[PDB]
DNA sequence: TTAGAGAATTGGAGAGTGTGTTTTTTTTTTTTTTT
DNA sequence: CACACACTCTCCAATTCTCTAA
């Protein structure tokens, strides 16, 4: 029935820190990361009260999102009574409220970050997962409540963003520069390129001398690289057997070889990425972790860099120097690419079809070339097999 | 020649005197009357005396000036533990520790109102902490009624601070834990006792009811207790 | 029939 | 739908005219002129809807547009008057200055007006205010540069060579600057269908945000004059005196000097002086507050009992009450909740019509040195001429003056009659001569008509308007007099005619405003002091002012002594001064309303102690109390008698009053 | 319309007003009226009132007046203002309302939060105390404009107090509404609102005792400028906040220590009051070259150019870094090529070159590197001091803490952002914590992935290390590999690394204490501190660039160190990495920092290659 | 003009409709990162 | 649930008012 407009490419991008009230009623672009997420309720768009008095038909009042639809006195008489909506001619719209933080990378070290909640309509819901950094564009709007004026002794009121767009930040932050809420979003005259230079012979030669051209020599390293991010095709026999259909690399050797260069580059081109390093990487970190809500109190599950990744590549630089006990809980989601957590009650099997590239760093700091690769390295045929 | 307010006054010179043996014993029984009369005799005596000896001085500064008397040495140690009910509105001595000490309470004195359609403002002294507002505008040419707001930050305000005092050690009995009682501080000794130190308290041992419900006007029957000190040494 | 000058001289305050 | 059509066509005007940055003249600019003239002339009084000039307001048509044509026409008209299609470009100004006044002309609501026009007045007023503020900060409000303009060019010519069509443009240009400085703050219209609750009217500001008190003031229209050079067209104007160009000058130049007092012109850190001053009576007043506080909390629980007479056992609380026994009964008497119901009551510019005392406009010093000189001029060019112009209008069309002109003429003449007078008696440099010319026969009879015929219409307002003038007659007859028979022609013919009204009014007005109570003291004050000089008998006129309604509306004066003057309470006490020994008639005193206010003065929060009115004050009362106890002492039955009013009857109203 | 006006408010009024606009106040000057001019020219509405210069006016009268009834005339004075700032350029008030803040400071007295009695309400202070807690910066509603829902009436300029306060009647007599209106936000005025929880300074608490604190409100530009910690001295009005839920408003109910009542709008609740400061101004007591040269006074431009048209600059320099550590001229010209850095670029791909220098000042228990450290932390702008002994639970990384959700503590390397991280006892750091800093010294990023929280955080930080030899005493039989725990991954990280040994010479201790007891007694630096500051703040503005033959020259010094380092049977290097070739184009670039020069000739690369190479060669 | 017979209006008690509570986060498991 | 509070709905006799009284 309607068409929304999704503005992007806003000029002038603020944080959740520099906002104030000459912005409000206003299109703003602030930069943060997602916190927590409601589930998608649905939302009175055109609510028809009927008249419980005398009337029977109120006006479609329009829903503003923000504040409770007021009916104060009715038409049909003067007189105050209560109202309810009609359900014959009634329409909905999806609702949910999101609730942005400012991302760890632009917080000022050593501050407390400040958060905004925003509101997601039609359309939009379900775009940003927790954990996610996103840029918001949208309406800064602020509606008056109680118990902010309550608490502050203050006529202060609560401000909110309406989003009207959603871009997603995290894994391509080297990526600035480029236009469109989606970076790898393909027109059709991209695709038309893409399908003539295809037909070129030798265009995996130029792939593969493309993937990092800052960095000189390395083909098997590059080769490697482009192999994992172009990645197999996942098989399902029959819907019993499963097939991994993700290209995972090791990438050993000795210091300053570009290794995590590489890595870095990988972040920066390829869709989901997610990278974590040697000791900053727990074991439900890397898959995912159960939590008791602070707000409803219950368990709830959270995914992790193997999610956050899922249908991507997770990046894993130093990866001789995490814990053993933190480096076996990427076997599953490594060969299955399945996470299996079944914590606090929650019996459930996560999906993570990743496809991990990990830096490693051999046993003294060099590789030894007179002794076999099990002797140069910490890992054993289990991690070393897939 | 220092222009000091309150007055050290021990009790013991009441009973050195002659007549004023029945005047120590209402001080004892009838703390506040009895204070009041005489800080208002002691600014009597005191313009009186700058009348009497011709030394020159602003006798509207002086009579401006509130002065202060406080009573100490009233009696015996009293303990803690040995406050039964017939001490309401007493004279009380008391010795302890105190543990902490909240912050300055504004306490509204004269309240300040405003009309809100012709701008007349006039000030209600308050009484028994209960609000005197006006029923309408002093002012004839206007006297509207229910034309007055008060305005919160023009109004006057005295100094409270409530003080959680701890019985001494060296006097509870050994089983159980000191008790505690709740000091109260007005316009003076504020800050006079950090936490931490031992003093020996004097004052009026009284007891106000508390509201059960805040929405509501009912009152719980128990009468926490509190005490107005009147003296800190 | 407003020309795109007549949208950027606001008649109305707001 | 009409209304949105209505603000569609205004829209559509608004973007057919042109704009900015210079601003541009749009393609047929007239027609359109002219096109919004006559829709603004229909719905104004042939439909009397007052919605298109709301639409003008809302488009911001009379800052954003109207302004700039004028300022763009006034570089044009310099250059052409210093170089050495002029009518095109000549007559563009006269539509628009046109339209100005037209949305300037104040707005009145009567009971016939319809309940769209007392609807949109409230809406309306607030832009009236706005058009002001913004024509007056515009670049020095020099559209009024422009606007003598669209005078100069019509009475360049010979006066004798007059226009039958150009004189209209004189009174539209003329009344533009009475209307842009009438501009004033209106009334917030509570709806009264209902009984109002518990709380009252939150803000009484009838000020949209863009509009402050700093920026409307008239001071603001003052400096806008000065800066302006427009002084010297309302001198030159009154300066070719020798019919139209006399009833809109008359308020044209009255309206910023209708209710601003002629005080604030002699100081009698300059400013800084009189705030330490007013520091030091604010100290001691709130010195005078702290005597009641109790010198602890209001918890502390100050119980007594007052041993009554009857043995009574009465319980009123509060430690000041310990203190003393009159603090005790005082708050004795206040502890009721219970009170009655005390009665009470423009239409026209707002000025000492509606200004209590204390309503003096700050004026900066510079500016008040200008307007000092700025009236002086205009006294010395052309204020009798002026008068004497009026005078022959004045005599005829006595009932067909709408009660505008009354309130427009009589405080105009009244004011500067009394500045004159006072600003010669602080300064010798002034002859009274400049002001004598009003002593002519006809005007005052014809005044003096005028205030005997407002008396029967209950126009109490015109009334008011014809006493201010009344006491300046006295007054200047007083100074003629002193400082000198053509006084005598103007001072007799109050023997028998004109004293019932003069001893009427005391005795009926102290039922309504302060200003109506103020004004007839002075009239007495002023009769009793002219007649002194020869004294038909001052025993006689004096039989008839001894009268207790006189008493009373004289002593309903004094309760508002938080808010009187020096001046204010000295003619009061001294009409009871100068009748101790000169009248003897205290007797008709003995009312406990003047000993409750001789309380009230004596003690130190009323009257200031440093000041010089409480002494005299404190000396004479205490004569009056010794009086008091003479008198009492006397007669037993009086001690009760001296609450409850005189006696009628025969032999008591001479054992009473005189004591045989 | 009748209104009593208080003749002692226009009076202030005016002479404010006077004091505005004819100040006059080491020449002749109405710095007043500028400063009207100056908010004219940027738009911005404080005016920054120095107290003295009222108080001098008008004998302190006027300052009496302001310091006592701060409250009440407040009005009066913004009336005031409007006045003059109207009268010298109406270029105030699409029109868009201007609200003005008068902002006062440099009282005579400063307070404390144990002198706050209640009998200063409405008036001003100088409240100084240390920042523990910030609020989010809200808008608060300051000039409401109502719109009633029948007949369409504007009710505007509605003046709020600490409750919602709406108005109670309709302006047009048709219009029934005592509790029904719908707020135009679009019209209404809102200001910024911040509510900072300051506490009493360590130093004025009395022992025992705990600190007091106190709730300030921030409002306008005054706004987000106390952060947590930092110690501040605010001014502003004292005022008392009610408890509004007694007051009742349209959302909440009144919830359950002496409570005033008889109020008409309260009934039977009780109403109490909080004190509350109200901040009208706070500051705390704890880019091209063109640009920064504008931004200089022209005493400083003459003494910056003397600078850089000398000579013997980079000697200077380098003997003006540290004045009170005697010798070491090798590690002083170190530290002095740290602070000026390299070139932070980025190549095409998006992969980040690191721009940053890292110098490691191994030496003896009784040498002077801590001095070193201490002078850098104390001078160089953004730099932390920390030790290996992991004082702090947050590592030298970062580390997430559970709120009782995860939050992120941050560490020594990331407060230290774009600046120097001066870290001590480099040794004493386990190897289990060296591993956590080795992405933070090449790539200068720290990825968490923990528990709930992802985040790569920043740290673009110089690492200044100070290791002690492992046994104590530096033994010069073995390679720098031998006297130190570090490992070959963090050792190539390294750009610099300095030996400083404490010889037994007997003359060599003369010098040592007659320079120690000669600074007791009192160093005479070619360049102070502050004047140093400014030419390292100029030099980093340059960004110099390689000539071709400077290229050459650069890899020609690469492969001669490679051919030096080489070793093993296989010729497999151990010491020198690529990394080592950036590091000489870091040093390079530096180098010619310190010179002032936008060119880097062969002279640099070589003098880069000789800091490299003396820190290698020793066997 | 005075003491006294007639109209005319509206505030202070009360009928009544709808409110507002009492009402709670301890202690005990389970997880997770550091220690 | 019900007792107490806040407040809209509703209502006669004491308080004000102006035509006919002395
Ligand atoms: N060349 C020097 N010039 C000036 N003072 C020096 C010099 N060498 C040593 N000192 C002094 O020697 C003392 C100790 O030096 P530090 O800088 O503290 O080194 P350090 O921290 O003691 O070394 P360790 O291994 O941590 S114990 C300080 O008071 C220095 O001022
Ligand atoms: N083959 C290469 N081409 C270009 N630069 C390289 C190459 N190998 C290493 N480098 C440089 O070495 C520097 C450090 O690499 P680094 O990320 O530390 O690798 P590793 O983590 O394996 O030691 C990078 O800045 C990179 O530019
Ligand atoms: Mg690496
Ligand atoms: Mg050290
Ligand atoms: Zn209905
Ligand atoms: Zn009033
Ligand atoms: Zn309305």
């Amino acid at each position: 029935s309607e068409i929304h407009v999704r503005i992007s490419d806003f000029p002038t991008i603020y944080s959740l820190r520099e906002l104030r009230e000459s912005n409000l009623s206003s299109l703003v672009r602030v930069t943060g990361v997602v916190t927590r997420r409601t589930g998608v309720f649905p939302q009175l768009k055109y609510v028809k009260f009927n008249c419980l008095k005398c009337g029977s038909i109120l006006g479609p009042f329009f829903q503003d999102s923000n504040e409770e639809i007021r009916i104060s006195f009715c038409t049909n008489c003067k007189s105050k009574g209560p109202f309810r909506v009609n359900g014959e001619k009634t329409v909905y719209r999806n609702y949910q409220r999101v609730t942005l933080q400012e991302a760890p990378g632009t917080v000022p070290p050593g501050r407390l970050p400040r958060h905004r909640e925003v509101i997601l309509l039609a359309d939009l819901v379900d775009v940003s997962k927790p954990g996610e950094e996103v840029e918001v564009t949208g309406i800064y709007k602020n509606n008056y409540d109680g118990n902010l004026n309550a608490k502050n002794g203050f006529p202060v009121f609560a401000t909110i963003i309406e989003a009207n767009s959603i871009k997603r930040r995290e894994g391509n932050t080297a990526n600035e520069g480029e236009e469109g809420l989606d970076v790898f979003s393909w027109t059709e005259e991209e695709e038309r390129e893409f399908r003539k230079i295809s037909r070129d012979r030798g265009i995996i030669d130029k792939i593969i001398s493309s993937m990092a051209p800052s960095i000189y020599g390395h083909r098997d390293i590059k080769t490697a690289v482009a192999c994992s991010l172009f990645g197999g095709v996942p098989k399902n026999v029959n819907g019993k057997h499963s097939i991994r259909g993700d290209i995972n690399v090791l990438l050993l050797g000795d210091p300053g070889t570009a290794k995590s260069q590489i890595l870095k580059y990988v972040e920066k081109t390829a869709h989901r990425a997610v990278f974590a390093t040697g000791q900053g990487a727990s074991a439900v970190g890397l898959t995912a972790s159960v939590r008791k809500d602070p707000i409803t109190k219950e368990w709830t599950l959270e995914g992790g860099a193997l999610v956050l990744a899922d249908k991507g590549v997770c990046l894993i630089d130093e990866f001789d120097k995490m814990n053993d006990q933190d480096r076996t809980s990427i076997h599953e989601a490594m060969e299955q690419q399945s996470i299996s957590i079944s914590k606090a009650g929650i019996v459930t099997t996560l999906q993570a079809r990743c496809s991990i590239i990990a830096a490693a760093n051999p046993n003294g700091g060099r590789y030894n070339s007179t002794l076999p690769l099990a002797q140069n390295v910490s890992l054993t045929e289990p991690i070393l097999s897939r | 020649e220092l222009g000091t307010s309150n007055l050290n006054l021990d009790a013991r010179n009441l009973l050195a005197y002659k007549q004023t043996e029945d005047l120590y014993h209402q001080l004892l029984n009838y703390p506040q009357e009895v204070i009041s009369i005489m800080d208002q005799t002691i600014k009597d005596c005191m313009v009186s005396l700058i009348v009497d000896n011709n030394l020159d001085y602003d006798l509207d500064e002086i009579e401006t000036k509130f002065y202060k008397v406080r009573p100490y040495n009233v009696g015996s140690c009293k303990g803690m533990r040995e406050l039964n009910p017939n001490d309401i509105d007493k004279l009380i001595n008391l010795k302890g520790l105190v543990l902490r000490s909240t912050p300055v309470i504004p306490d509204m004195k004269v309240a300040f109102f405003k009309c809100n359609v012709c701008d007349h403002t006039m000030a209600v002294e308050i009484d028994r902490g209960v609000i005197q507002e006006p029923a309408r505008c002093e002012r004839i040419d206007c006297n509207e009624p229910n034309s007055m707001s008060l305005i919160h930050n023009r109004c006057s305000f005295a100094d409270k601070q409530v003080i959680k005092l701890q019985e001494t050690p060296d006097f509870v009995p050994d089983g159980q834990t000191p008790h505690s009682i709740s000091l109260c501080v007005y316009d003076e000794l504020v800050d006079s006792c950090r936490a931490g130190d031992r003093i020996e308290v004097t004052g009026t041992f009284r007891s106000i009811p508390i509201r059960a419900n805040s929405r509501q006007r009912v009152l719980k029957s128990l009468y926490k207790t509190y005490v107005d000190v009147v003296h800190v040494k | 029939e407003l020309t795109l000058e007549s949208l950027s001289n606001v008649k109305a305050n707001s | 739908f009409s209304l949105t059509v209505l603000r569609a066509r205004i829209a559509l005007l608004a973007t057919a005219i042109g704009g900015p940055p210079p601003y541009k003249l749009g393609d047929d600019c007239l027609a359109c002129l002219k096109d919004l003239k006559r829709w603004f002339k229909l719905v104004d009084d042939q439909q009397k809807r007052w919605d298109v000039a709301m639409a003008v307001a809302e488009y911001r048509i009379l800052t954003d547009d109207l302004l700039p044509i004028l300022i763009d026409w006034e570089n044009k008209c310099s250059l052409a008057a210093k170089l050495a299609n002029k009518a095109y470009y000549d007559k563009i100004a006269l539509n628009c200055l046109q339209l100005l006044v037209l949305m300037t002309w104040p707005l009145i609501v009567t009971e016939q007006s319809s309940s769209n026009q007392i609807t949109l007045y409230g809406e309306l007023k607030k832009h009236q205010l706005v058009y002001k503020k913004t024509i007056l900060s515009m670049e020095s409000g020099k559209v009024l540069r422009a606007a003598i303009r669209l005078a100069l060019d019509v009475i360049k010519i010979d006066r004798l060579s007059r226009t039958p069509r150009d004189n209209m443009v004189l009174k539209l240009v003329l009344n533009f600057f009475r209307n842009v400085i009438a501009i004033e703050p209106g009334e917030f219209t509570i709806n009264t269908k209902k009984s109002m609750p518990k709380k009252g009217i939150t803000s009484i500001d009838t000020l949209p945000p863009n509009v402050s008190m700093d920026d409307i003031s008239l001071n603001t229209v003052i400096s806008s004059f000065h800066k302006n050079k427009v002084f010297g067209f309302l001198l030159t104007l009154t300066s070719s005196l020798s019919d139209f160009i006399n009833i809109p000058l008359l308020e044209i130049m009255f309206y910023f000097t209708k209710d601003v007092n002629q005080e604030l012109l002699f100081p009698r850190t300059s400013a800084g002086f009189e705030l330490s001053k007013l520091l030091q009576k604010e100290h001691q007043m709130r010195k005078n507050v702290i005597k009641h506080t109790s010198a602890r909390h209001s918890r502390f629980g100050g119980l007594l009992s007052i041993q009554t007479p009857d043995k009574t056992r009465l319980t009123v609380s509060g430690s000041q009450a310990l203190v003393d026994e009159k603090i005790a009964l005082q708050k004795l008497d206040d502890s009721k909740k219970w009170n009655k119901r005390i009665i009470k009551k423009e239409g026209l510019p707002n000025s000492l019509l509606n200004s209590q005392t204390g309503k003096a406009i700050f004026f900066t010093e510079s500016n008040g040195k200008h307007f000092k000189e700025f009236i002086n001029n205009f006294i010395d060019s052309g204020f009798n001429i002026l008068l004497h112009s009026v005078t022959n209008y004045f005599t005829t069309e006595q009932d067909r003056m709408v009660t505008l002109e009354q309130v427009e003429y009589l405080l105009f003449f009244a004011w500067f009659v009394k500045y004159q007078l006072l600003r010669s008696k602080i300064d010798n440099s002034a002859d009274i001569k400049q002001v004598s010319e009003a002593l002519k026969e006809v005007t005052f009879i014809l005044v003096s008509s005028l205030l005997r015929s407002a008396y029967d219409l209950k126009n109490w307002t015109v009334t008011h308007a014809g006493m201010i003038a009344f006491n300046e007659l006295l007054n200047l007859v007083s100074r003629t007099k002193a400082a000198q028979d053509i006084e005598f022609i103007v001072s007799r013919l109050f023997s028998d005619e004109r004293i019932q009204l003069l001893s009427n009014l005391p005795k009926i007005g102290s039922k309504y405003s302060l200003q109506f109570m103020k004004s007839c003291i002075e009239l007495t004050h002023s009769v009793l002091k002219v007649l002194e000089q020869y004294s038909v008998n001052f025993q006689k006129v004096q039989a008839n002012y001894m009268t207790e309604p006189v008493i009373e509306t004289y002593i309903n004066f004094l309760e508002r002594f938080r808010e009187l003057e020096d001046d204010s309470i000295k003619k009061v006490f001294s009409f009871f001064h100068r009748v101790f020994v000169q009248a003897k008639e205290q007797a008709l005193l003995f009312r406990f309303d003047l000993i409750i206010l001789l309380r009230e003065m004596l003690s130190p929060d009323g009257l200031d102690r440093m000041s010089r009115s409480r002494k005299y004050v404190s000396q004479f009362s205490d004569y009056f109390l010794a009086r008091l106890k003479k008198r009492l002492k006397k007669s037993p039955a009086w001690f009760v008698g001296l609450l409850f009013p005189p006696l009628h009857n025969s032999e008591v109203g001479f054992y009473q009053r005189y004591g045989e | 319309v009748k209104k009593v006006d208080d003749v002692t408010g226009e009076k202030v009024r005016e002479a404010f007003e006077q004091f505005l606009e004819d100040f006059s106040v080491g020449e002749v000057e109405k710095v007043y009226r500028a400063q009207i001019e100056f908010m004219k020219i940027y738009d911005l509405n404080t005016i920054y009132i120095d107290y003295q210069h009222l108080s001098m006016r008008e004998n302190g009268a006027l300052a009496m007046a302001i310091s006592e009834q701060y409250y009440r005339f407040l009005p009066f004075l913004q009336k005031g203002l409007r006045r003059v700032v109207r009268k010298y350029a109406p270029e105030l008030l699409e029109q868009t309302e201007r609200v003005f803040q008068i902002s006062f400071f440099n009282l005579p007295t400063v307070h404390r939060i144990r002198d706050i009695r209640s009998e200063k309400i409405g008036s001003l202070l100088s409240i100084s105390g240390t920042v523990t807690r910030t609020s989010e910066v809200r808008p608060e509603l300051y000039k409401a404009s109502f719109t009633c829902d029948m007949c369409r009436a504007i009710v505007d300029n509605v003046e709020q107090s600490f409750k919602y306060t709406e108005p109670t009647f309709c302006p047009n007599p048709s219009c029934e509404n005592r509790a029904f209106w719908t707020l135009n936000v679009t019209r209404s005025r809102f200001l910024d609102w911040q509510k900072v929880r300051i506490q009493e300074n360590a130093n004025e608490i009395p022992t025992g005792s705990m600190p007091r604190t106190l709730d300030v409100i921030l409002r306008g530009d005054s706004v987000e400028r106390a952060k947590p910690g930092d110690r501040c001295k605010f001014t502003g009005v004292e005022i008392v906040v009610p408890d509004v839920t007694q007051l009742g408003l349209p959302g909440v109910k009144p919830s359950s220590n002496s409570g005033v009542t008889g109020l008409r709008s309260l009934g039977v609740r009780d109403l109490t009051y909080k004190i509350s400061f109200l901040a009208c101004h706070v500051i705390s007591i704890g880019r091209d070259q063109e640009v920064f040269l504008n931004s200089l006074s022209s005493d400083e431009i003459n003494e910056l150019k003397e600078m850089v048209k000398d000579e013997h600059i980079y000697d200077k320099l380098v003997r003006s870094i540290a004045p009170a550590v005697f010798g070491h001229e090798a590690v002083k010209k170190g530290i002095l090529l740290q602070m000026l850095g390299g070139v932070h670029k980025s190549t095409v791909e998006g992969i980040k070159l690191r721009g940053d220098i890292n110098i490691c000042v191994v030496g003896d228990p009784s040498t002077s590197k801590s001095q070193f450290l201490k002078y850098v932390v104390g001078f160089a702008p953004r730099s932390v001091y920390t030790s290996g002994k992991a004082s702090s639970a947050a590592g030298l990384t970062a580390a997430v803490v559970r709120d009782e959700d995860y939050t992120i503590e941050a560490g020594a390397l990331m407060l230290a952002d774009n600046g120097i991280c001066c870290i001590d006892e480099f040794d004493k750091m386990d190897i289990s914590d060296q591993v956590a800093i080795h992405e933070a010294m090449e790539q200068q990023t720290i990825s968490i992935a923990k528990a709930g929280i992802h985040a790569t955080l920043n740290a673009r930080t110089s690492i200044l290390a100070a290791a002690n030899p492992v046994g104590g005493r530096y033994n010069r039989k073995l390679s720098l590999r031998g006297n130190l725990n570090m490992t070959a991954p963090i050792m190539s990280r390294f750009d610099l690394f300095f030996v400083i040994l404490d010889d037994c010479n007997e003359k060599i201790d003369t010098e040592l204490a007659s320079h120690i007891v000669d600074l007791h007694m009192k160093i005479e630096p070619p360049f102070s501190a502050e004047q140093l500051r400014r030419y390292i703040k100029y030099a980093r503005t340059f960004k110099p660039i390689l000539t071709k033959e400077a290229r050459s020259y650069l890899v020609e010094k690469y492969k001669e160190l490679r051919k030096d380092d080489a070793q093993g049977f296989s010729r497999s290097s151990y010491r020198i990495t690529v990394r080592q070739l950036e590091s000489m184009i870091r040093l390079s670039e530096a180098i010619a920092r310190a010179n002032c020069v936008d060119e880097i000739t062969p002279s640099f690369i070589a003098e880069a290659y000789d800091l490299l190479r003396q820190s290698i060669i020793r066997v």
